Parts: C-alpha cells; structure tokens; sequence
C-alpha cells in the first residue's frame, strides 16, 4: 500500500 | 535483512504535447506487483502480481484515489521546480520519488526510504532517522522549509513505520511460495576461441530470483576484477534473472581460471571450471 | 545532464532451432525516459512487441524489456533497434546466441 495522506508539492 | 517493498514515482512534463505524465509502480523485492499510468486509456491502479489479485475493490478505489491525486500535485510540484531553477516553459523535465521500507530476515523495520531527484540528480532525501532531510542544492532547501513546515517528515516516518511494514508483512504471507522462494542459478561455463593463443571463458548464471547475486573469475585462487567483462544482471521476462562474466585467457591455461558463483539460493557458494 | 541507454538482446530461455522462444531486448542506464525500441527479424519491425512498466535503478536511471515469443532458427537474424536523445543515429545490436 502506497504512502496515503495527500502529498504536498515541491 | 531479506525483504523490501518500494513504490517508484516518475512524473515527465511535455510542453506542448498536454499535461505531465504520472506512472507509478510498485515492487516487493524484486517483484512488481501494481502499476498505474495517467496516460491510460482510463486510468487506474491495475495489478501486476497473481498475490496481489485477492485484494478487494477499497484496496484498488484507494489506490486510484491516490495515484490520480498524485497526478495532479506532480503537476504542480513541477511547476514549482521549473521556477526554483528559472528554467523555460519550453522544456521537458522529470521528478523521480523512491520510497519504502526494508525488514530483517526476522520482519523487523530494518530502514525506511523516501528520496527524489529532479532531471535524474538527486534533489532531497529524508534521512535515516526519518525525521530531517538533505538537500542537495538550494531550490531543493525550498522544498524542504516547505516540507518541514507542513510535517511531512512526521507523517513519512508514521507510514514508513506502520502501514508499509504492515502491507509489506501482508504481502510476503500472500505471495510466500514465490516471495519468500529463492530460486538458485543455474550455472555452466562456455568457451569461444578468439585466437591461436587466447580463449574467451564466460561464466553463466541462469534463472535466478532474486537478482541479487555475485560472480567472479579468479585465475590461480586470485581475482581478476579488472579484466573481468561483466553484464549487466537482466530479467528473463519469467521473473528470474540472468547474468555472465567473461575473460579472456591464454589458450592452454583455461584449468588456472574459476569462476565463483554466490546467491541466497545456493547453500554454499559455487565454484565452476570449463569442463573441456 | 542525460544518459545513453545500455542494451542486451538475448533471449529468456537457451536457443534451440526450431523451439519456441522470448526475445528479449533490455535497455537500461538511461535518462531521459523517452525511448524508441524495436525489435527486427532480418531488418524488418516484428509487429508484435510488449514491454514492462516504467521503472528506475537506485541512480535514478530508466530501464525497459521488451519482449516478443519467436522460434529460433539457423537463418533468421534478430536484432534490437533503439532510439534516444542521447543518440544521433538510431543504434542497433543484433542477437548474439552466446550472450
């Protein structure tokens, strides 16, 4: 399972 | 440790031909066992494993959600690097993200991962600890003030520790007859004539998992490192790997040369001569 | 900067004229991700040709196998035929039984 919580941008 | 599992992110801008592609994969060892293109027809987290297949319809809607969320910050994460480099909306660039856990042959969190690059160098890393990051350049310290304002360490460390050891444990257990089965090389050495005096001796290693291994060629109990040719380890297409080793040897001392064979499939380490 | 893709071609199990086999072309090393592989029976584009999903090694560089089922013969010649930025002129590797 990938890594869930919304990423935040560069 | 024994096993790993590792999600590999890799998002291309095309100025001119739409809007960044997203592709991610995912792998246990040396397994791939989920893939997901923004470029399908409709995209979608599809399985790429037989063990992967039993997961149910939230794992695969949950995976979606995120890989097409993801879609859409990696767009924006690469605006942002084209203005951290004062580069032109005129070219194409790629950010690479690598991230997951490694376990000890007893199942223990060995090491957790999580680095990018941009354009194939490396831009920031979150180190072991999983609580600071290192920056390569100055554009990449932009990312990280950024990153350590919103706790991303925090929240990496949380899923590094938990859910991907979890998900990794799960998998190994549902893929085990072939995840946690080492299929040794099959070895032989073949012999090709160059000369009158010399002789090429290459040292094959065949249908091996994982690709892991190690092959050498000593001559008199020696090693000859520097002028051994060796290949690089490739896939088969069946799951397992291939690889050889090559020297070039004077005719009539090919009995002098032995090539060693290690794998996690073999017992014991392997040591092979030319059988004329 | 950029880097020229490597390449094998060779094929998943040992060639026996006559005998069903995969053809395999790997590229890998290289970067960009842009990259044009075909596969060629006596010159000609097989039509037929699969690859696995996008990937990359520990120093951030692409690679790709291509593969299509063919059966070997004492006659016919394969190759692998690749395109890259890096490259200037397509590059070609035919296959070679013994590697």
């Amino acid at each position: 399972a990938p890594q869930p919580a919304p990423e935040n941008a560069y | 440790g024994s096993h790993s599992m590792r999600y590999f992110y890799t998002a291309m801008s095309r100025p001119g031909r739409g809007e960044p592609r997203f592709i991610a994969v995912g792998y246990v060892d040396d397994t791939q066992f989920v893939r997901f293109d923004s470029d399908a027809a409709s995209p979608r987290t599809e399985p790429r494993a037989p063990w992967i297949e039993q997961e149910g319809p939230e794992y695969w809607d949950r995976n979606t959600q995120i890989f097409k969320t993801n879609t859409q910050t990696y767009r924006e994460s690469l605006r942002n690097l084209r203005g951290y480099y004062n580069q032109s909306e005129a070219g194409s660039h790629i950010i690479q993200r690598m991230y997951g856990c490694d376990l000890g042959p007893d199942g223990r969190l060995l090491r957790g991962h999580d680095q990018s690059a941009y354009d194939g160098k490396d831009y920031i890393a979150l180190n072991e600890d999983l609580s600071s990051w290192t920056a390569a350049d100055t554009a990449a310290q932009i990312t990280q003030r950024k990153w350590e304002a919103a706790r991303v360490a925090e929240q990496l460390r949380a899923y590094l520790e938990g859910l991907c050891v979890e998900w990794l444990r799960r998998y190994l257990e549902n893929g085990k007859e072939t995840l946690q089965r080492a299929d040794p090389p099959k070895t032989h050495v073949t012999h090709h004539p160059v000369s009158d005096h010399e002789a090429t001796l290459r040292c094959w290693a065949l249908g091996f998992y994982p690709a892991e291994i190690t092959l050498t060629w000593q001559r008199d109990g020696e090693d000859q490192t520097q002028d051994t040719e060796l290949v690089e380890t490739r896939p088969a297409g069946d799951r397992t790997f291939q690889k050889w080793a090559a020297v070039v040897v004077p005719s009539g001392e090919e009995q002098r040369y032995t090539c060693h064979v290690q794998h996690e499939g073999l017992p014991k380490p392997l040591t092979l001569r030319w059988e004329p | 900067i950029q880097r020229t893709p490597k390449i094998q071609v060779y094929s998943r199990h040992p060639a026996e004229n006559g005998k069903s086999n995969f053809l395999n072309c790997y590229v890998s090393g290289f970067h960009p991700s842009d990259i044009e592989v075909d596969l060629l029976k006596n010159g000609e584009r097989i039509e037929k040709v699969e690859h696995s999903d996008l990937s990359f090694s520990k120093d951030w560089s692409f690679y790709l196998l291509y593969y299509t089922e063919f059966t070997p013969t004492e006659k016919d010649e394969y190759a692998c035929r690749v395109n890259h930025v890096t490259l200037s002129q397509p590059k070609i590797v035919k296959w070679d039984r013994d590697m």
